[PDB]
């Protein structure tokens, strides 16, 4: 994964 | 994008990027036109032909944003969709005819120093802006050459290229519904969308009223920035009745 | 209404590096 993380209230 | 530059803060606030969920990755650009309302290329969502089928539920928009891979906080925003709308005589099997789709938030976006809409052409800005010669601008955190990827959204100005010459560069039917752009061989400048641009805006500074119009949509070329070979965008003006109508029944 | 006005350009009247390539394509 090269992109950083989303915050979890996205996913 | 290949031989661009990388983009100044806030030179696009229309810019959208498609992001992939499971898995996290670049799934193409796009373009903000309301606070509610996406527009990028159908074949970012529907191509069989690579087996890409995407629905709402796949993808988030990320809006604000000049990093490609940081998550921006405070800055960006992120939406989730809630329907996505492809063009119904999209032409996927030839020659992507009308390779246009349009993406209806959840919820709107705010508007801020970087994140803002373009406008859409109507008849007389097209007339005036589409023709040979005139450039515009097109935008991504696509593919840097054909065969890396860029930390920051690139941009390339590009002008567009007459109807015959875009037809003779070419083995494929070009429609009316597109147009292309793209230096010459002879001219001894270069640049050109690729990988992960599609989706992306073709946009030009209206010099009557100082407004950015997108005139186009980043579409497919013959791998990227290759000698004889130009960028073919979906003609945003020809298709503003599906655009238009869409959004009045939605 | 105003659509395609950038908040830290034309908003504030400031121009981006390559613009003006584009207007003087516009002949
Ligand atoms: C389905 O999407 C694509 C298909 C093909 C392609 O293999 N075709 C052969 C078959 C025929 O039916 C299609 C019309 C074209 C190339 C493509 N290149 C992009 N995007 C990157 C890019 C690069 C340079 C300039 C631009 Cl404007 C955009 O998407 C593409
Ligand atoms: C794409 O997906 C939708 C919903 O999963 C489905 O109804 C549609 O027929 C699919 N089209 C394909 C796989 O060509």
């Amino acid at each position: 994964g090269d992109f950083e993380e989303i915050p979890e209230e996205y996913l | 994008i290949v031989e661009g530059s990388d983009a100044e803060i806030g030179m696009s606030p229309w810019q959208v990027m498609l992001f992939r969920k499971s898995p996290q990755e670049l799934l193409c650009g796009a373009s903000l036109i309301s606070d509610r309302w996406v527009l990028t290329a159908a074949h970012c969502l529907l191509y069989p032909p690579w087996d890409k089928n995407f629905t709402e539920n796949d993808l988030l928009v990320r809006i604000g944003k000049h990093s490609r891979t940081r998550y921006e906080r405070n800055i960006e925003k992120i939406s989730m969709l809630e329907k996505i709308y492809i063009h119904p005589r999209y032409n996927w099997r030839e020659n992507l005819d009308r390779d246009i789709a349009l993406m209806k938030l959840k919820k709107p976006v705010a508007f801020s120093d970087y994140i803002h809409p373009v406008c859409l052409p109507d008849r007389e800005t097209a007339a005036s802006l589409l023709q040979a010669g005139y450039k515009g601008r097109v935008t991504g955190w696509g593919n840097l050459k054909e065969t890396g990827q860029p930390s920051v959204l690139q941009v390339v100005n590009l002008p567009i290229v007459e109807r015959p010459v875009c037809k003779d560069s070419t083995r494929i039917r070009i429609t009316d519904n597109m147009f292309c752009a793209g230096y010459k061989p002879d001219e001894g400048k270069r640049g050109d969308a690729c990988e992960g641009d599609s989706g992306g805006p073709f946009v030009m500074k209206s010099p009557f009223n100082n407004r950015w119009y997108q005139m186009g949509i980043v579409s497919w070329g013959e791998g990227c920035d290759r000698d004889g070979k130009y960028g073919f965008y979906t003609h945003v003006f020809r298709l503003k009745k599906w655009i238009q109508k869409v959004i009045d029944q939605f | 209404a105003d659509c395609g006005l950038r908040p830290l350009f034309e908003k504030k009247s400031l121009e981006d590096k390559t613009e003006r390539e584009l207007l003087e394509s516009y002949i």
